[PDB]
RNA sequence: UGGGAUUAUGACUGAACGCCUCUAAGUCAGAAUCCCGCCCAGGCGGAACGAUACGGCAGCGCCGCGGAGCCUCGGUUGGCCUCGGAUAGCCGGUCCCCCGCGGGGUCCGGUGCGGAGUGCCCUUCGUCCUGGGAAACGGGGCGCGGCCGGAGAGGCGGCCGCCCCCUCGCCCGUCACGCACGCCGUUCGUGGGGAACCUGGCGCUAAACCAUUCGUAGACGACCUGCUU
RNA sequence: CGCUGCGGGAUGAACCGAACGCCGGGUUAAGGCGCCCGAUGCCGACGCUCAUCAGACCCCAGAAAAGGUGUUGGUUGAUA
């Protein structure tokens, strides 16, 4: 139904795009985070997450890891959506909208 | 068809208009005027078959039809011989019909007698000032006319 | 243009048939709520039928054969090409003619739908014999959304009886300004009661 | 073959009260009240004397099979009535 | 200043079940289903219009990209208001279905 | 639940058939589905009739289950059927209903424009009550 | 690894047949069977989000418009909506009571081969001048502002305050309007759909594949991965 | 029949109708008239029948003895 990102976004998780990160310009992402320093998308924002407290039933979260960390030869994340389980839509809304990032 | 009857033509170009019967000549084909400033139809020749004839009618049998209106007045003038037979020409005698005088006071003269008949009726302008047609719903073998 | 029919209270070949042929002869047709479809012959008796359909198969590679589709929207679809020539390009347009559905989408839920008096049950059947929903059959064989469809037209009546009380109250007020100004029309009204109007 | 009419009556005592809702029975009385639907039988169901005092239950034009239900409603009334006025009591013994 | 005409459909040829006699056609008109309400359209011209890439003849205009075939109703098809119709040259088969004019030319009513 | 019955002296419309328009009486009933028919003073001869043909009426008479048509008569003009009848507007319907299909095209013309006219002044009318009522809701 | 409807079977109430009866109408329990679940694949099957090409020449998006020319066909006012019953329904009053000005019921009044009728309803399609009489302030110059739902597939519309502008519906009086000399594809959705020519502002600056590398992968194709920081 | 096509029988050597130059109009036979598929979109008439394997048109492509307070008709003999 609609769907929402962060306002930084590293880029081990940009990498999952972009199949050539070596000759690209890494041009993601990059209009859409300029509407959360701004002030009618705090209201273009926050007009979605009315909606979805009203026209929606199932909530899912998007987390991906920490590649760096690790010894492998790799650094491209993997991402996954996960669902949320408790009590009502609204709670898991202002659960997840303060634990985001 | 009585002479006062109203007609709906509904081949030509006055098409779909409706209009006044007056008699029928010595070839089969009928008289017609549609009032010139009502339905700008004037005095004409049509064919019976081409046509209908609707069940509203009028007195006309008091009205001074003259004796000089005739098939032979009524005909088409065209086709000269007189002519180059060699360009980009062939309907180029001005191309184009123009009207005599005998036309319109013929149709001043007769309408002068018919319309005030036409006014001891009420409403019965807008009929004549309207066109008829077909719409959703409307089935013409079911309508009388 | 278009044409809409409720099938609530309806029997499944007795408006096929109906809608074959006018579909055949340029109609654009559309069909809706075929879970108030009912069918003559008790439950049991029905689902067999069904059952059995489901137990033809080829043998070989069923990932081929015939295809058992469960809903009640594509059940009357499969019907309709039962009597068609689909196997032809106009029998094959025919079918892209054709709209069904289960429960009254949004663009529909705003026109006024048509009925046949002539494949109903009240008028088909006797009353003291059996029938089946075909909505409770799919769910029996696999139709796993009777549960939701049930909410959504449910969501749809409370909106309705909204629209009808206004068109309702509205009604009133037409019937009183008419005779209250009676006296300024009472000219206008004489004529249409001479020919066959209000009367 | 057919037959015009079959009809069968009951009575109702003082202390009770029931009404319709054309084949929709409800009874009221001491002990409560019951609710029971008779949509799916096809005859007419009427109540008549002064506060309802008896009940007629008939049928026209009907089989064999048909007529054998105008009976079974008037048992079933019987046996809602007796219920809400005095109440049924079963037992059970063990061996 | 509007249609004068009535409408049809197109609905297939005269045929058994194994045959076709393409020389005459049926047709389906709105608001007749009675073998007792066809006299009316006896007699009457009718007329299949379509559209063409090349540019044609006009009588009275100039060269649109119309054209048409012409026709006489002849009889009836059989206790509900379908009929029987003939034209110069036959169908196309690609007209079933389509719309086709019924005009009220020949009066006699 | 019913109201209406078959009965000896029940009058009856006859809706389809060579008889169609008219109204008639009954006399007595033969089988299931059939029965003997009278009415004098409609231009309808004793004859047998089907019940699928005709509609039952409110009104009813009184004679017995075979009489010689004088008798009927007699009641028939008793009761005055004819002005009571034409007093309904089952019947007024009907007569209405007959005079649409008589129109002709210049009576056609002039219900357009009263109809119109009719259909001004009321459309004007409600657009004021509406707004007295949303200024006097409070 | 979990459920649902039911078989064979055993029972409830209860007629026909005063009584009796697992059946005639109507109910209950019920299984290695059946269907689904969990599990495998994913449709000539849809959806949400991201970014969208300044190089020695380049080039695109949105808005607003003037002329044209190609190819593919249909059509010839519209109907913006209660739920449901059928051995019964609809409206009005809501006298009387229950659910948070709304809806539910009893009691009343009218209707009912449905006139609060799809056998139906709206909409007028000849134009123009003025010169009298009844009924009257409606709209908008892709006009001035916000409220929304819509969320089942909208691709959707609606109701109060202003810069302005105007006299249309019905009935009569007065004429004009190519009167194109009997005639076929006339008449509207239409600024239609798709490409190519196309006239000014407001805005834009990238990716995929190959070559190369890795081995969680592999017959070759494909697949997992890294490299101006 | 073989030597012989055509309408009907879903299909078909022989079954039913009917035998052939090339075309226009009308009518029929045998079969049929929910949709495939031409035609009942008759306000058709009187009854029978419910099947937890229903029935459905000569040749023809599937079934018997015996049984049944299943239901509708009838005969005979008794009792009120
Ligand atoms: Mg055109
Ligand atoms: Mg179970
Ligand atoms: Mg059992
Ligand atoms: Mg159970
Ligand atoms: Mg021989
Ligand atoms: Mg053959
Ligand atoms: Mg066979
Ligand atoms: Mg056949």
């Amino acid at each position: 139904f609609k769907t929402v990102f962060a306002e930084h976004i590293s880029d081990e998780c940009k990498r999952r795009f972009y199949k050539n990160w070596h000759k690209s310009k890494k041009k993601a992402f990059t209009k859409y985070c300029k509407k959360w320093q701004d002030d009618a998308g705090k209201r273009q924002l926050d007009k979605d997450f009315s909606s979805m407290k009203k026209y929606c039933q199932v909530i899912r979260v998007l987390a991906h890891t920490q590649m760096r960390l690790l010894p492998l030869r790799q650094k491209k994340a993997h991402l996954m959506e996960i669902q949320v389980n408790g009590g009502t839509v609204a709670e898991k809304l202002d659960w997840a909208r303060e634990r985001l990032e | 068809i009585t002479p006062g009857t109203i007609l709906i033509i509904l081949t030509g170009r006055h098409r779909g208009k409706r209009v006044v019967f007056l008699k029928q000549l010595s070839s089969g084909l009928l008289l017609v005027t549609g009032p010139l400033s009502l339905n700008r139809v004037p005095l004409r020749r049509t064919h019976q078959k081409f046509v209908i004839a609707t069940s509203t009618k009028i007195d006309i049998s008091g009205v001074k039809i003259p004796k000089h209106l005739t098939d032979a007045y009524f005909k088409k003038k065209q086709l000269r011989k007189p002519r180059h037979q060699e360009g980009e020409i062939f309907d180029t005698e001005k191309e184009k019909y123009e009207i005599t005088e005998q036309r319109k006071v013929d149709q001043k003269a007769v309408d002068s007698q018919i319309l005030p008949k036409i006014k001891a009726v009420p409403q019965l302008q807008g009929y004549l000032r309207s066109v008829f047609a077909l719409t959703n719903g409307v089935y013409p073998h079911k309508l009388v006319f | 243009q278009v044409l809409v029919l409720d099938g609530r209270g309806h029997l499944l070949g007795r408006l096929a048939a109906i809608v074959a042929k006018q579909v055949l002869l340029g109609r654009k047709v559309v069909v809706v709520r075929c879970e108030g479809i009912n069918i003559s012959g008790n439950f049991y008796r029905n689902k067999l039928k069904y059952l059995a359909f489901l137990r033809k198969r080829m043998n070989t590679n069923p990932s081929r054969g015939p295809y058992h589709f469960r809903a009640p929207s594509r059940i009357f679809w499969r019907t309709v090409r039962g009597m068609l020539p689909h196997k032809t390009k106009r029998g094959q347009a025919a079918l892209d003619r054709l709209k069904v559905f289960d429960g009254i989408p949004p663009p529909y839920d705003k026109k006024k739908r048509m009925v046949v008096p002539a494949a109903l049950k009240v008028v088909r059947l006797k009353p003291t014999r059996k029938f089946a929903y075909l909505g409770r059959l799919a769910h029996e064989v696999g139709w796993k959304y009777q549960a939701v469809t049930a909410t959504l037209e449910e969501k749809r009546k409370e909106k309705a009886k909204i629209h009808y009380r206004k068109k309702k109250q509205l009604m009133r007020l037409r019937k009183q300004a008419e005779k209250n100004v009676e006296k300024k029309i009472d000219r206008f009204t004489e004529v249409l009661k001479t020919h066959g109007f209000l009367v | 073959m057919k037959t015009i009419l079959s009809n069968q009556t009951v009575d109702i005592p003082e202390n009770v009260d029931i009404s319709l809702k054309g084949r929709t029975v409800i009874v009221k009385g001491p002990r409560g009240t019951l609710r029971r639907d008779f949509n799916h039988i096809n005859v007419e169901l009427s109540l008549l004397g002064k506060k309802k005092k008896r009940l007629r239950v008939d049928k026209w034009w009907g089989n064999r099979k048909e007529l054998a239900t105008v009976r079974t409603i008037c048992s079933h009334v019987q046996n809602m009535i007796k219920g809400v006025t005095l109440g049924f009591r079963y037992k059970m013994r063990s061996v | 200043s509007g249609r004068l005409w009535c409408k049809a459909i197109f609905a297939g040829y005269k045929r058994g079940l194994r045959n076709q006699r393409e020389h005459t056609a049926l047709l389906k008109i709105e608001g007749v289903y009675a073998r007792d309400e066809t006299e009316f359209y006896l007699g009457k011209r009718c007329a299949y219009v379509y559209k063409a890439k090349n540019n044609t003849v006009t009588p009275g205009g100039k060269p649109n990209k119309t054209r048409v075939i012409w026709g006489k109703v002849t009889r009836a098809h059989g206790n509900s208001g379908m009929v029987r119709a003939k034209f110069r040259s036959n169908l196309p088969a690609k007209a079933i279905g389509h719309r086709i004019r019924v005009m009220l030319y020949p009066s006699r009513i | 639940v019913f109201r209406r019955f078959v009965e000896v002296g029940r009058v009856a419309y006859v809706s389809f058939g060579p008889h169609a328009g008219k109204l008639v009486a009954i006399v007595d009933v033969i089988d299931q589905n059939r029965a003997l028919v009278d009415g004098p003073c409609t231009r309808v001869r004793r004859q047998a009739m089907p019940f699928k043909c005709m509609q039952l009426t409110d009104f009813i008479l009184k004679f017995p289950h075979s009489a010689r048509q004088k008798y009927v008569r007699k009641a028939w003009e008793k009761a005055d059927i004819n002005t009571k009848w034409a007093a309904t507007r089952w019947a007024k319907k009907i007569e209405a209903r007959e005079r649409k299909a008589k129109m002709t095209d210049f009576d056609r013309y002039k219900v357009m424009k009263a109809k119109k006219m009719r259909n001004r002044i009321i459309k004007n009318e409600v657009k004021k009550l509406q707004r007295a009522a949303l200024l006097k809701a409070s």
